[PDB]
């Protein structure tokens, strides 16, 4: 149970960065 | 449940880019940006290249 | 607190609770156990009293809800009655407050 | 120094323009064709005192050499009060220098004689 | 037993003290949230790292609030949510480290309302500038009286500490974690006064500031920052624009072309 | 006991009388919502914040439901659903802190069915201007009739709270949580009548407003938000377009240019 | 440790609580059961003792909430009582330190 | 027993010594972390893989504290916060493996009180390089004194492993788990002295550096990195800039054109 | 009992072999991941698929790892940890089905430390090509000795199947499950040697690959995936660029404009 | 008991009697995917709805396998990948419904190995179309010969529903769960044999198609999706590019312009 | 148990096709 | 724990399409490209539009 | 359990909405 | 299991913005608006810019 707390938030950290490359430059 | 951890782990691998195309957006950019132009030629009567 | 000094767990009071449980022999004549059988029936909540017939003085009272009523008829026993009453709200302590001394009649 | 030297327009003040977002910083050079720096200050506690210093007209000192402010971009976000500057080397301000006088006709000149010509009389210090 | 001190417009005050029926339970801080800035060259292994930098992290403090009776309850619920959220950044301090204390800004807790008189809460301060500091400065003396200083904080404990000197070479120890720079909105001072033209230099640092006219022992000479004035006048134009920094521990310091130097630092450590 | 009383459209309503069968069990508030935009820059460590502002918080009820039968279950589902969810805002305050109530917008509840008449909610109200607020102005005699507590004493009794004057010098004491600005959209109603050039300054927070033009006992000089206006028209030419704010508790006003100045405050609480 | 050659678990003592349950035949005008039962409905704290009523010399005291009082009542029996405390601190042990001999 | 060793600032500490509460109970690594780019072809099944690369890991060791009191605890927290947390990396290695060390660099860890005396934590270190290293180079007596295991006998007993050579044709093992490249900024020094045209020819890897000038004995030309040398001065212009990398296990090296050739080799090996 | 047998740098290694603390517990392997290219037309029902493609997989060895002590388990997890990852794909089989091989990169598996000298560990290896293949070629002989056949490979049962050929007119079988083309990046070899200007035709798929000059019975022609040689050279500008594929199942192959044809087929059988 | 009847490349193979050791537990299929477009308009409540549509939906259907040792479980294993994922589209149905089929393609499914001889798994197919369908066409005389059930009616059973006409007018039963329309990509055929100028009028749709030349009785109509071809040709420029679609129930059809007319309805019945 | 396994089937689906329609075409 | 999923999947439902207008992205593009031009004509003195 | 179910439900919620700022502007 | 809400309503707490730079996007739109003009240009010979 611990560890699936602990997979949520390195998920929703992950998905902070998120990415939209124009062609390979980020934004 | 260590099955639902190795799957979720393993749905967390995915690389968080999500590429998008550049040839789309410069041709709806160049469209928004001739329905302006025209615009401001119709404005200004006949006084541009049309 | 972990930050001072001792090493024992520090507990407070919290809410209060209170049921009752009353078994015994099982006479479907009876007025009391009609009127239980009605309460238990349709919601209703009923007053109930703990008290000391002989010493002519009340114990305890309140409102409660009858939670359980099942019975129990052994081939080589009387038949048998239990009930379980959930309390609600404050439980009125009669030994310590006055009053409270109506008994049945 | 890697950081920015502020001098205001009418040269009173000369100070350290600090809290300038390095992440946007950027010097941009092609030969022959531009040299400029550009970079967003916001308004914060230790520039507040010269944060309205900065702008049109002001030079900027970065690695010894001098950029004039050609665009200044105030703008008001709630608290943040942020501006994006952009700053031409002062080599290219030699274009507010003009030479009327023509040498008419065809010529065969040389690039010394054309120098001359360019930066006769000059009252910039060119 | 455990308290928190809150320092608010030059008031300080104490959480216990202020509101009799909470009562602190234990403090706890995270630890610095390190970020190295990675840069990934494709095709080879790992990051090539930058420069390490320090994210704002939170201090906790669990308390418990137990009132008379539930509109006692509720108005300390109020009068507390009033005195922990305010507009401006404040200061914060304990007990158990009384000589660091942590410019923060609260964050939204709600009550764990466990019975109708009692109440759980776990307040969190997030501290923005990424790193401690101690409650007194740099000037403040290094004695019992002044009851501002506590073990653990990097004190040496094989010299005397002072900042003030009246010669042209010494040595001044920065106690900090953290090499003091204005440039990364540090607090630095400099106070001299002397006579002639001055010249600061740092030799571990390796820096040097530079002021390019004659001064009079009347005349101070204040360093605040990154900016040099006398007589709280600005003199930027006049001087090099180079500024000094303290690295973790001692550094020399050499003064040139003045004489009957008198020269004060006044700077807070940084710790972490 | 609990209970919720709802002012909407001039009426005062109490949500355990206008339906019998409900009955409000626990009443409780959301902390404030401190939001802060966070800059950061490149070689430093931490982040620089901006200015901060508290976002709509919720006042939540939890109640429960106990009909007579099935229909008269969905009566008073379909009924509570009608009166609360109204298209403008309205006034909602509980017993335990009557002196005090929240401008809010209802919230979306689901009604938790457990037996057939008997049905456990729980009522979540945005307050979406991020205070809660005083149950009438300054001017208002109910405001100091009913209740209100700030540190540990009832200023319901306090007989030195005025809020109309005639001298030239005074104090108004703000009682509320914070300062009270009419540039942040906040109720501030100051209604003057005096003869000559008015000149109103607030020393503690060091505003002026001032009126360039002669002014006459029969013409009130009303300030409201941020217009001032002369006889019910806008005269904001004629001024220096001054905003005058009250900080919290005293503040000391100076009325200079004109004689027989009678003023008075009209303006809530603001509790955060 | 799971690095120790060995292979053994370990543990450390960490935080002590205490408790005391009690029960007996119950009595209803006994001052000592309306003190009990004030002391159940106030939600304060009970200063409770245990004492070697023989020895005269004191074992255990402390303080505690009073978290459970029940009574029974056999038609066949005398009428009981049980109650639970539990404390909310250090429970002082008088048998190794001093003090503590106060007695009814 | 376990034990966790940092080498920090030219410093060996041990974990368990200088902080007498801390035990180490635990050490453990990550697997390496294979990245890898997929592009996918309309109308085929499956993706073509690009080049593979080794992100860095994840070092981790549980370990717990007992402190004698509360200000004890609070004294070591803050202690080994500011011993963990530097802004450089730093070695480390345990004494499982002591011949092996990771470049690391500390991550965020939190205190698990457990106790008013007791904490749990694990503390855990990116390896930003991708991988391992020996506690040394090749010319080190360090690397081949303490231990090294591959593939059953121990490397620190080995005698024919030598890495400075005399005579023009030779084998160099290489120990690491993957082949050496300063391509991909491994460490790599190569040293010669010789008289003549030098030529170096790998012929397991079938690489070739050749300078193209004479030299003479005095004259050592060095190969480090992506860099010749000669005599501590860049020549790169006057050789074919050609790379020579070390493959796993032995390598057969040539050296032509030159005599009374003495080589080297400095460098250290890599593991997965 | 149960073993996985990886084929690395042209050598066959036992993973249990190879580390005799290590053994295989079970196998598995994902179902193929079948994928319809989906266009969608608003306002209609359901989709309209376009190809269907496989997309890459997972086949995963559930095992355990039994150390003698401590040190030797941190050295037995190293090792391992440099034996199954390296640069490049590689390929791996097991002894429940040793005919079928796939070709596989390994994905990071963290070892889960149960006791002091015991791990378990759950090895995935991603498949990108979508489809698993035989170990040997067409052109291995169908024998016993041969030690490479296996049952479920889908052969056929009911004649003899050979891929040499001596006649202008003949069946090839492909016992694969997808048809071989070599535009998909499959493996597909085909060297014929005859007499005069080579037609080849494939009558159930339709294709035809043309030659068009004269060929001597010296000269072998060979078609690699998508490249035609004689002799090794490259002579694509004398053909019609068309490539022939091997349907499921049997194959009509007609061979015109040479004389005393051999021809030969060699590719191999792709499973799913 | 249950099975799965799957067509496929013109044959119907059992699940249960492919595979022995494979036994159907239970069936069911998923709800249709209704899929709408809302839009919203600023100041007004709720949304506007699109046309709807059905997306592909899930038919399911869980099974164990009960294989005779390790061996044959792989085995099994392997012959059930390669019979359930082929490259095209199959029809499927259950003994529970026998006269309706899904046209499928199969989903990725996982098997659970439970012991070394039993794995449980589920296997689910995309219904792609987003409808299901009987097992025949109209004409089909399958169709009507196994099992249909209609408003509890059996649809085998009815003596009234004829599809091949030769009167002028008559009704068409379609008794599928929606409305066939060839627009839809729907299966529709309707083929026509008269003298003179047709004209077809669907009365109950409101629906015509008329083609402007004169017919002969060995000319052959045939309408079939959106094409109207005369002798296999496609003649649309010759008509009204008239589309016919069938409604639920009873559809009334008329026909004018020509006489001895015989006319043919070849369709599907469509389910949701 | 099967409860956070549909999510993580869900959250396969749907996360990954990411918006960012231009008008009515995708990026 | 039904409903928990029945929130879950009723969430799930969610479109993971986000339309971004086309008009403010030409407009910002047009002013970026116009700064640039700007730029380029600074550089040259004033041989351009201006 | 139920407040792992709200914290879903709202971190879902707000995920909705998501960013894609150009300057200061929306898109 | 207190401290999972905890964490997870720790990260809930981030801002749901992704600013996206302009400057970029506005060169790549430019450079393909450069090469679509080259196209035209080249389809029409050289009468154009060059």
């Amino acid at each position: 149970a611990i560890l699936v707390s602990e997979n949520g938030s390195n998920f929703k950290i992950t998905v902070t960065n998120a990415g939209e490359l124009k062609a390979t430059k980020v934004e | 449940l260590a099955r639902v951890e190795n799957l979720l782990e393993r749905l967390l691998q995915k690389n968080p880019v999500i590429k998008m195309d550049d040839k789309v957006v410069a041709e709806v950019v160049s469209r928004n940006q001739a329905n302006s132009f025209d615009q401001y030629n119709y404005t200004m009567g006949g006084a541009a290249y049309s | 607190s972990k930050d001072t000094v001792g090493g024992w767990k520090s507990k407070i009071g919290g809410m209060k609770e209170w049921s009752i449980e009353n078994d015994g022999l099982y006479v479907a004549d009876a007025e009391s156990h009609k009127e239980l059988a009605k309460y238990f029936e349709s919601d209703s909540p009923v007053c109930v009293k703990i008290i000391n017939q002989a010493s002519k003085k009340g114990l305890f009272g309140g409102l409660a809800i009858v939670a359980d009523y099942s019975f129990e008829a052994p081939f080589d026993e009387a038949m048998t009655y239990s009930v379980k009453l959930d309390g609600m709200g404050a439980l009125v302590d009669l030994t310590i407050t006055e009053g409270g001394d109506q008994m049945p009649g | 120094m890697d950081y920015v030297i502020i001098q205001s327009m009418d040269k009173e003040v000369e100070e350290i323009l600090t809290d300038i977002d390095y992440g946007s910083f950027s010097y941009d050079y092609e030969k022959n064709t531009s040299r400029a720096i550009s970079f967003t200050v916001n308004k914060t506690k230790q520039n507040a005192a010269i944060f309205d210093l900065v702008g049109n007209e002001a030079i900027l000192t970065y690695q010894g050499q001098q950029f004039v402010i050609k665009k200044c971009t105030p703008k008001s976000i709630g608290g943040t009060i942020s501006k994006q500057i952009t700053a031409q080397h002062i080599c290219y301000t030699v274009q507010d220098h003009v030479q009327y006088n023509v040498k008419s006709g065809r010529k065969k000149y040389s690039i010394q004689t054309v120098l001359e010509f360019a930066l006769q009389d000059n009252v910039l210090g060119f | 037993m455990s308290d928190l001190f809150l320092e608010l417009n030059g008031k300080v005050h104490s959480l216990s003290e202020t509101f009799p029926g909470l009562s602190v339970q234990e403090v706890s801080r995270q630890s610095p949230q390190l970020s190295m800035e990675t840069a990934e060259i494709a095709g080879t292994d790992g990051v090539i790292p930058g420069m390490t930098q320090f994210k704002p992290f939170i201090f906790s403090a669990k308390c418990n609030l137990q009132a008379l009776d539930i509109p006692d309850y509720h108005l300390a619920v109020r009068e507390i949510y009033e005195f922990l959220f305010q507009r401006d950044s404040y200061y914060i301090w304990s007990d158990q480290m009384p000589g660091i204390r942590y410019e923060v800004h609260p964050k939204p807790v709600d009550f764990s309302r466990e019975s109708d008189r009692v109440g759980l809460l776990t307040i969190e301060f997030d501290v923005f500038k990424g790193y401690a500091e101690s409650r007194g400065t740099s000037l403040d003396p290094m004695t019992f009286e002044v009851d501002l200083w506590q073990m653990g904080m990097n004190l040496s404990n094989r010299d005397d500490l002072f900042y003030v000197f009246r010669e042209n070479t010494f040595r001044v120890y920065n106690a900090g974690s953290d090499r003091v720079n204005p440039l990364m909105r540090h607090e630095l001072d400099i106070a001299m006064t002397a006579n002639g033209t001055p010249t600061i230099h740092n030799l571990t640092t390796g820096e040097s500031f530079e002021y390019r006219k004659e001064l009079q022992k009347t005349d101070v000479l204040l360093l605040n920052n990154i900016y040099p004035l006398v007589n709280n006048r600005r003199v930027g134009k006049d001087t090099n624009h180079g500024i000094i920094t303290l690295e973790k521990g001692w550094n020399d310091f050499e003064i040139k072309g003045v004489t009957d130097v008198t020269i004060a630092f006044n700077f807070p450590f940084i710790y972490r």
